[PDB]
């Protein structure tokens, strides 16, 4: 089973504080609206 | 520990002795223009 990841999976590529800017970076990110497997923990 | 500006320069640092954030503001500067009559008349000048 898969669900909609929406906009999850973005993390800070480094340890520099940045603010009020649009930054283009290439790194290992979760594709937006990609399928992520939905797991259960019952029974 | 460090912040950066659009130009990639440092905007602020955390003081390693006291954990506070300090801004760095470049010291006041500006152009200087000289208004002068020709040296064929007088050597007195004014500074703008
Ligand atoms: C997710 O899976 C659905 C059906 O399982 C499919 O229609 C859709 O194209 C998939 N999306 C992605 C981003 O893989
Ligand atoms: C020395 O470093 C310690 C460690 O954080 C700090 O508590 C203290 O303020 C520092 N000493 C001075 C004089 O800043
Ligand atoms: C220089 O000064 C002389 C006399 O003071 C004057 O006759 C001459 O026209 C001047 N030349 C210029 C270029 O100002």
């Amino acid at each position: 089973a898969y669900t909609n990841s929406f906009t999850r999976g973005v993390y800070y590529p480094d340890k520099v504080f940045r603010s009020s800017v649009l930054h283009s970076t290439q790194d290992l990110f979760l594709p937006f609206f990609s399928n992520v497997t939905w797991f259960h923990a019952i029974h | 520990q460090f912040g950066r500006d659009i130009a990639d320069t440092t905007d602020a640092v955390r003081d390693p002795q006291t954990l506070e954030i300090l801004d760095i503001t470049p010291c006041s500067f500006g152009g200087v223009s000289v208004i002068t009559p020709g040296t064929n008349t007088s050597n007195q000048v004014a500074v703008l």
